[PDB]
DNA sequence: AGTACTTTCCGGTCATT
RNA sequence: UUCGACCAGG
DNA sequence: TAAGTACT
């Protein structure tokens, strides 16, 4: 219920404009914000602790800070992350990129 | 000695090859790049097995570029000498140093102290040799030997190997 | 991208393993021993000392050397140096836990304040988090300042049972600057102060057990406690510390290079004290000095004061200092880079262009390029852009063989001359429909970057159509907007199947379309509506002339 | 279960946990005086069988970590008096599809 | 913040969203798996209105001289009164629409029945008409079963997840409800006769429709739904240029801060 | 690695194109065929790349396979054949 | 390279590589228990010259066999016999193999694809292990010493009499010349 | 010009993958480094001619990798380890899931 | 338990080093 | 390249 | 600027 009313609050911020904003959207937000366990805050403080990798939060708001704390607890890191990736030149698992492509040996000869 | 392992390599195919007789170009340069290999960790690579159920699976488009990458699995035939194995070959050059000894792909270097002692060594010889009281060793001369140590290199692998033990000399 | 052929494989990175340097490591690896503290001038003679920078390490002056990987400059990544410190030195980010892991172990023996037999404890010893068992595991040894030797079992709490021994009584701990002190109670009564010096330290981890080790966050190979402290110091190479020549006879370090320069000359002093006259505790003064700077050329924004200021009054770049968010490396250099194939200029609306369109000067068009591969479906049209030159517009300015080597066509004596190769990428220039990212900061939107259609018009600006104005939030009071030029066929695709204007039509933050019509078009279209507003024949013959797709039937 | 009125000694309630298998819960009564399942907002939990759950999982792929959670002093998770472990299935409306599905296990 | 906080948030080919950990956030994105741009402001028309409209709009009994089709609405309109066989199919469907009519109630309290729904079908039956040039004269060529047993059989295929097992298919219901109330409320025996004189064709047609265009509005495993829904809320924050309680702006703050001391506390009890 | 694999039946995912997946198909074999790749179709005069991948992908004569990883690492492989192509 | 069906683990500390010697302690890449394409387990293959002549013959021939269905779209006689089947199926650059045919096919102990049958069906009774279990077929031993001495992998494993017999067998089934 | 932050999200919202890389990798940074397949480093002393490796000390000649990366973050990484902080870089994933 | 401290996106100038 | 300032703009 | 932590 809590969420239903730290959405309903983040909705009523969003109507008093005027504006509109999709459900799902606010939604989605609302929940990363709940999941985990009760209100974790959209700050250095909460999800830029969570288990997501070091690289990821590494980029955003304490960086160096992380890092170092990271090798010192020899953490490994899964290049999921989509910061993951841009890092280090390759193509992110995104949209796009979700997925791979095969030539098929095989098709390929009934294609002649 | 002489082996049959399983091995495994990937392939970087250009769309250009994308054709219908694909299959083919990759096998053909599977063995361009194998047969006649030399590794540490394998040794020769001297012959690919069952040319035709080579195994090529879906091979994946890279990403920048059509090229494809294919993990071509197969099987084939390896040696790789150690040390303590025993082995005759036949010899090739000889010198003032000792003989060497050519077991299979690869040659087998004995050093004349490596040698017994009723063993000299003939200089003013044509071709070269080594005399003893009833044996006499020189080109064509059958040799068996025990190859004491073995050092990898490049594409090839050397071993030197004595003869002083028993039943190690001519045959 | 770098050139050159290597029989390398290659490989994407997968997982980020992250560890700590091993001193033995450290110098494994290096190929630098870095005695001296000089730069170069061999007595002024130019070239580089067996001493710092290049004792074979990386290069300058434009050499291929790099301990014969040649290659020179561009391609030979820097090759870590090391320099043995004199005596072990904090790692200024890491004090924090090398003292938060003292509270955790007492000295002399060196292991856990609380073993399986404290229950408490095993609540903590079941917790599978890094982050979390030595955050509680902390919080639970922290208070208790006697290394227990007996301890009442899952039994009588009038039956001791026995483990470890040594009762020395643990002394709480404090940071006072770089160095950590502590105070043992002795009862009978008043404290005793002294520091634990890091050779000390040191030492209690090294001794901590393996199953210690990991028990508290760590990890038997990638980072046992034992390494927050620097034994070897890793140097790292030109590259990191580039210099900045101004021809010659001059100068043109990075800040860097001085901290090390530093951190060397600090180190030889105290080692010259400790074969010399050495007033025991007038060298603990000039040890300091090494956990001085040593710490600071990584960290350099502490809480005790001294900036390490460098002559002049500059603060002087840390390494941390280097990554720290936003203009910085990875903030500023990776999340987000300078690029190629990009222009910028102003945007002007033209009722003209299609929506989707959006209009390029020639100047820029003549500037931007977009690379092609010879194909028997183009050679002809390709090789005339060649031919046409890097000037007149519909041409090119770069054709590129095989033998990867760049023919600048604006120089090359057979500019005129080239026949192509299928094969051959011809670098040409941006043209009537080129797919192109279009765009307008801050981007807070799908919508602030959207695709065109390369519309090459003359005079300076970029004119995008009035109804995508909304989308980029675009005035043309002297608004200014970016355009980037995709670059392989599978890049532009990208675009125009997913980043194209007329797909954005329908926006997904409000299930709603997201550009209408606006101004003139708006307002016109109403007064042309109205009851009281007919038209005559002349004219509405050449507004239906107008509509394109008009099916010719009045 | 055990109900207090104003609070209990913690010297006592360090006794419960010393007789497993068996469980106890303390409620206080200012607590229990409105029921919160039965507030406009809160949706309707169900605990799982230990079946329901590792069935749960195997038809989305989960381990036990990737999915949400609820506290175990958690006002709801109390009221079913949940166990690190237990999975909870809540089930509420919404203005996209009637009802919607959603698990929360327990930390 | 709003942005790094769920960038790694898309949805995975099963069609549930998760982010880098795999953590699933929502079991079905928006607890719908539809793509927001596919959606308009429909008007589940079983909610609001008189219990007495309701009858008279969605009844129908065959068993009757004044609540029966007119037969100058169906072909087999006289053939049919009285039937028992149908009657009952005839009840099954009202049964279900009544069911419907309480349910969105225990939803949507409020009594707002416009809400966000992919496919429109206002629109679709519309094109439907003058496509096939209706004449609200003669009449229609449905049977009732055509008509009822084609509605059932229709929300068989507006599939959004797949799996196949109980748990999964289960899901499945769930992210459609919503929809085939809406769905039932417009395709509802005398609606589908009375209102838009719809001919078999038509219908057959009508159907396909909805099943295709629903089946668009899904929504594509790999859209970095995250980022969307960040910037769909970060940005019409920046247009917020500026009863008395917190605002704007400085709340959203104030929320996104989960702070402990904010400046309006206010609490509505009832 | 197979146990990762998942089975042509059992199958799951959407029977339809993603508009990522298309989209980069036609990327990608655009791509191939700019390479001197080999081409499946007779170019009704086509020249372009990426419009002679628009046709290849009409006629469904595209020798490549989309393979859909799950979350947890398992994948489906789909062929460009099967997936419907609605959008 | 050339990866080998087995992703061993390896942590940072590459240090125990063990020495090669006959005490059937061989490269970890050849240890008894290796793994077959099929994901299954197998016994590392050992093969004896001659045994192996007939190995790489069989393929190299078969192979010139494949090599035609797409085409359309007695000691010193063995060594000009075989030439061809490499200057038809070979790279002509191996020259590894062509040397490794002369040695293979002069010290060569067997003709038969059923003499060497026998061979194998004999010493694969013994429970030796694929090394020796090659050693012995491929070299010549009068006596159990002259074996147990050339393979003192043997020593402790057999008797010497049965050794003794086994050696007898083969130079009974060695094939004349 | 600049392909700041925002503008990348945008691309990672479109889901535009292959051209994020491209903005971040063939129009800037790129690079090409070799690395230990055993020490996850940069050490590798690549001589790219007589094809040499090396990188005593994990001591290789054997299991080397290619790979590219934002010369960028090359950095980011020797400055890592000058810090005397180490990150691994590994062309295959052993922690499954 | 209080007070201080630290931690929006995007050209050219001058000055110093 | 860098620090700083200023500016200048959307 | 204004808020939130961590710190003295
Ligand atoms: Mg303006
Ligand atoms: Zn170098
Ligand atoms: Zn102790
Ligand atoms: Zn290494």
């Amino acid at each position: 219920a809590g969420r239903a009313a730290l959405y309903k609050e983040v909705y009523n911020v969003i109507a008093s404009d005027g504006s509109y904003v999709n459900y799902r959207h606010m939604a989605l937000l609302v929940d990363v914000m709940t999941t985990q366990g009760g209100l974790t805050s959209v700050t250095r403080h909460g999800f830029n602790r969570s288990n997501t990798g070091a690289l990821m939060r590494c980029s955003f708001e304490e960086t160096v800070e992380i890092l170092f704390e990271a090798g010192a607890s020899a953490e490994l890191d899964d290049c999921r992350g989509v910061s993951e990736n841009v890092i280090l030149g390759q193509m992110a698992p995104i949209g796009t990129g979700a997925f791979d492509v095969m030539i098929d040996e095989e098709s390929l000869v009934k294609y002649m | 000695m002489f082996f049959i392992k399983d091995l495994s390599l990937n392939i970087t195919l250009h769309p250009s090859f994308f054709g219908p007789r694909m299959k083919q170009y990759l096998k053909t340069k599977l063995l361009e790049e194998v047969e006649g290999s030399c590794t540490g960790k394998f040794g020769y690579i001297l012959c690919v097995l069952d040319y035709d159920n080579i195994d090529i699976q879906r091979g994946r488009i890279l990403p920048t570029d059509g090229s494809a990458e294919f993990n071509v699995k197969y099987r084939a035939v390896v040696f790789k000498p150690f040390k303590g194995e025993v082995v005759d070959g036949t010899v090739v050059s000889c010198s003032q140093h000792g003989f060497e000894v050519q077991v299979g792909p690869m040659k087998v270097f004995v050093t004349k102290h490596l040698m017994p002692q009723d063993l000299t060594f003939n200089a003013g010889s044509n071709p070269p040799s080594y005399q003893s009281s009833e044996d006499v060793i020189t080109i064509k001369s059958r040799i068996r030997v025990k190859i004491e140590g073995c050092i990898s290199q490049v594409s090839s692998i050397h071993a030197i190997g004595s003869i002083k033990e028993d039943y190690l000399g001519a045959i | 991208v770098g050139q050159q052929y290597s029989s390398a494989p290659l490989r994407t990175v997968k997982e980020v393993q992250f560890g700590l340097f091993s001193p033995e490591e450290v110098r494994a690896i290096s190929v630098a021993k870095i005695r001296f503290p000089e730069t170069m001038d061999e007595t002024q003679t130019r070239a580089k000392i067996g001493g710092l920078n290049d004792p074979r390490l990386g290069s300058i002056d434009r050499n291929l050397k790099c301990q014969t990987c040649q290659e020179g400059m561009n391609e030979c990544p820097g090759h870590f140096g090391h320099i043995d410190l004199a005596k072990p030195v904090f790692h200024v980010g890491f004090i924090a836990k090398i003292k938060k892991v003292c509270e955790c172990v007492c000295m002399h023996c060196g292991k856990l304040l609380l073993d399986e037999h404290n229950e408490l404890m095993r609540q903590a010893l079941a917790i599978k988090d890094s982050k979390k068992r030595f955050a509680a595991i902390w919080t639970l040894c922290k208070t208790k300042m006697v290394c227990e030797t007996d301890v009442p079992s899952e039994d009588d709490p009038t039956q001791l049972v026995s483990r470890g021994g040594c009762g020395n009584t643990q002394p709480t701990i404090r940071k006072d600057g770089l160095k950590l002190v502590g105070s043992w109670k002795k009862d009978r009564d008043e404290p005793e102060l002294r520091v634990l010096s890091t050779e000390e330290i040191l030492n209690i981890f090294k001794h901590i057990s393996v199953k210690d080790f990991t028990s508290l966050g760590f990890n038997e190979v990638f980072s046992r406690p034992e390494w927050m402290i620097l034994t070897c110091l890793p140097v790292p190479p030109p590259p990191v510390r580039p210099s900045i020549s101004f021809n010659e006879s001059q100068r043109g370090e990075d800040d860097l290079t001085f901290k090390l320069a530093d951190i060397l000359k600090a180190n030889i002093s105290l080692e010259t004290l400790e074969h010399n006259g050495a007033p025991h505790h007038a060298i603990e003064e000039a040890e300091s000095l090494l956990q001085f700077h040593v710490a600071t050329y990584m960290d350099n924004d502490i809480a005790g004061q001294p900036q390490a200021l460098q002559k002049s009054g500059r603060p002087v770049k840390s390494i941390r200092a280097r990554l720290k968010g936003k203009e910085g490396r990875i903030r500023g250099n990776l999340m987000g880079k300078r690029v190629d194939f990009s222009a910028r200029t102003v945007i002007s609306g033209d009722p003209n262009l299609e929506l989707d369109q959006v209009g390029v000067p020639k100047s820029i068009a003549k500037t931007l390029t977009y690379p092609e591969v010879v194909t028997p479906y183009n050679i002809d049209r390709l090789t005339q852009l060649v031919r046409n030159g890097p000037n007149e517009h519909p041409g090119a300015k770069y054709v590129i063989r095989d033998s990867g080597d760049r023919i600048d066509l604006r120089y090359s004596k057979r500019a005129g001359d080239i026949q192509l190769q299928y094969g051959w990428k011809v670098e040409r220039h941006i043209m009537d429909n080129d797919p192109v990212l279009f765009n307008r900061q801050p981007s807070l939107h799908k919508m602030s970057m959207m695709a065109h259609r390369v519309k090459v018009i003359p005079y300076s600006t970029f004119r995008l159509n009035l109804s995508v104005t909304s989308p980029y939030n675009a005035d043309f009071d002297g608004d200014e907007m970016n355009l980037h030029v995709p670059q392989s066929e599978e890049t532009r695709a990208e675009l125009s199947q997913l980043c194209a204007v007329p797909l954005q039509i329908v926006s997904p933050q409000s299930n709603k379309p997201c550009m209408g019509i606006v101004q003139d078009t708006l307002c016109g279209i109403r007064k042309l509506t109205l009851r009281d507003t007919f038209i005559e024949l002349d004219q509405v013959l050449n507004m239906l002339y107008w509509v394109p797709d008009w099916d010719g039937v009045i | 279960i055990f109900v207090y009125q104003n609070n209990i000694t913690p010297s006592a309630m360090k006794l419960v946990p010393s007789i497993p298998p068996a469980t106890i819960e303390t409620f206080n009564e200012a607590a229990l005086v409105v029921n919160i399942t039965h507030h406009e907002l809160v949706p309707k939990h169900i605990r799982l069988s230990s079946d329901e759950k590792r069935e749960l999982l195997k038809r989305y792929r989960l381990k036990e970590s990737q999915l949400p959670r609820i506290q175990r002093a958690d006002p709801v998770a109390l009221y079913l008096g949940l166990k690190r472990g237990e999975v909870v299935k809540i089930i509420r409306k919404s203005e996209t599809s009637g009802r919607y599905a959603s698990y929360r296990i327990c930390m | 913040r709003l942005v790094k906080a769920l960038e790694d948030i898309m949805v995975h080919y099963d069609n549930t969203t998760r982010n880098s950990l795999g953590n699933v956030i929502q079991f079905i994105y928006g607890e719908d798996g539809m793509d927001a741009a596919h959606i308009e402001k429909q008007s589940l028309d079983t909610i609001g209105g008189s219990d007495a409209a309701f009858e008279k709009r969605y009844r129908v009994d065959l068993l009757n001289t004044d609540h029966t089709l007119d037969p100058s609405l169906l072909e087999s309109g006289s053939e049919i009164l009285g039937d028992l066989k149908l009657q009952v199919l005839l009840d099954e469907e009202y049964k279900q629409l009544v069911k419907d009519r309480k349910f969105l109630r225990e939803v949507f309290v409020d009594g707002e029945a416009n809400w966000p729904l992919p496919v429109n079908i206002r629109r679709i039956i519309q094109n439907a008409q003058q496509t096939f040039h209706i004449d609200h004269t003669k009449p229609s060529d449905l049977t009732i079963k055509d008509i009822v047993l084609g509605v059932k059989d229709l929300q068989e295929n507006l599939l959004v997840l797949r799996g196949k097992n109980e748990i999964i298919q289960n899901a499945q219901r769930d992210a459609v409800t919503l929809f085939c109330c809406l769905l039932r409320s417009r395709l509802a025996t005398r609606r589908v006769l009375q209102e838009y004189r719809l001919t078999k064709q038509a219908f057959d047609w009508v159907l396909s429709n909805i099943e295709a265009q629903f089946l668009r509005s899904v929504v594509h495993p790999g859209e970095m739904v995250g980022v969307l829904a960040a910037q769909s809320i970060g940005e019409p924050a920046t247009q917020m240029t500026l009863k008395k309680v917190t605002s704007g702006v400085p709340r959203l703050k104030e929320i996104l801060n989960v702070a402990k001391n904010m400046k309006t506390p206010s609490l509505t009890v009832y | 690695l197979k146990e990762k694999a998942i089975p042509k039946d059992q199958r799951a995912t959407t029977p339809y194109m993603t508009k990522y997946e298309r989209a980069r198909i036609l990327g990608t074999r655009a791509l191939q065929i700019s390479m001197n790749a080999p081409v499946f179709v007779d170019l009704e005069g086509e020249t372009d790349p990426l419009r002679i991948a628009m046709k290849e992908l009409a006629e469904k004569k595209i020798p490549l396979v989309i393979r859909r990883y799950l979350p947890d690492g398992s994948f489906e492989d789909w062929s460009v054949e099967e997936l419907i192509v609605d959008l | 390279s050339t990866s080998t069906f087995q992703t061993r683990r390896r942590r940072l500390k590459k240090v125990e590589e063990e020495e090669n010697a006959a005490t059937l302690q061989l490269g970890q890449e050849f240890q008894l228990k290796q793994i077959n394409h099929q994901g299954e387990e197998e016994e590392l293959i050992a093969l004896n010259l001659s045994e192996a002549r007939l190995v790489i013959k069989e393929a190299l021939v078969e192979r010139r066999r494949a090599f035609k269905r797409s085409q359309k779209k007695t000691r010193e006689k063995e060594l000009e016999s075989i030439d061809v089947l490499l200057e038809q199926t070979t790279g002509g650059n191996n020259k590894d193999l062509k040397n490794t045919m002369q040695y293979l096919t002069n010290f060569s102990r067997f003709r038969d694809q059923e003499t060497v049958g026998a061979v194998i069906q004999l010493l694969k009774s013994t429970g030796l292990h694929p090394f020796e279990v090659a050693q012995l077929g491929s070299l010549a031993c009068d006596t159990a010493d002259e074996a147990k001495t050339l393979i003192p992998s043997l020593n402790n494993k057999i008797s010497d009499d049965e050794l003794e017999r086994i050696l007898k067998e083969l130079s009974n089934l060695e094939t004349l010349y | 010009l600049r392909f700041g932050e925002m503008e990348r999200d945008c691309m990672i919202a479109h889901g535009a993958a292959s051209f994020l890389k491209e903005r971040l990798m063939e129009a800037s940074d790129a690079f090409r480094v070799h690395i230990c397949g055993i020490c996850g480093l940069m050490t590798v002393i690549a001589k790219l001619n007589h094809n040499q490796f090396e990188c005593k000390g994990c001591d290789n000649k054997i299991d080397i990798y290619q790979i590219h990366i934002p010369y960028a973050a090359k950095l980011l990484f020797q400055e890592l380890m000058a810090m005397n902080i180490t990150p691994r870089l590994y062309t295959d994933r052993s922690r499954d899931f």
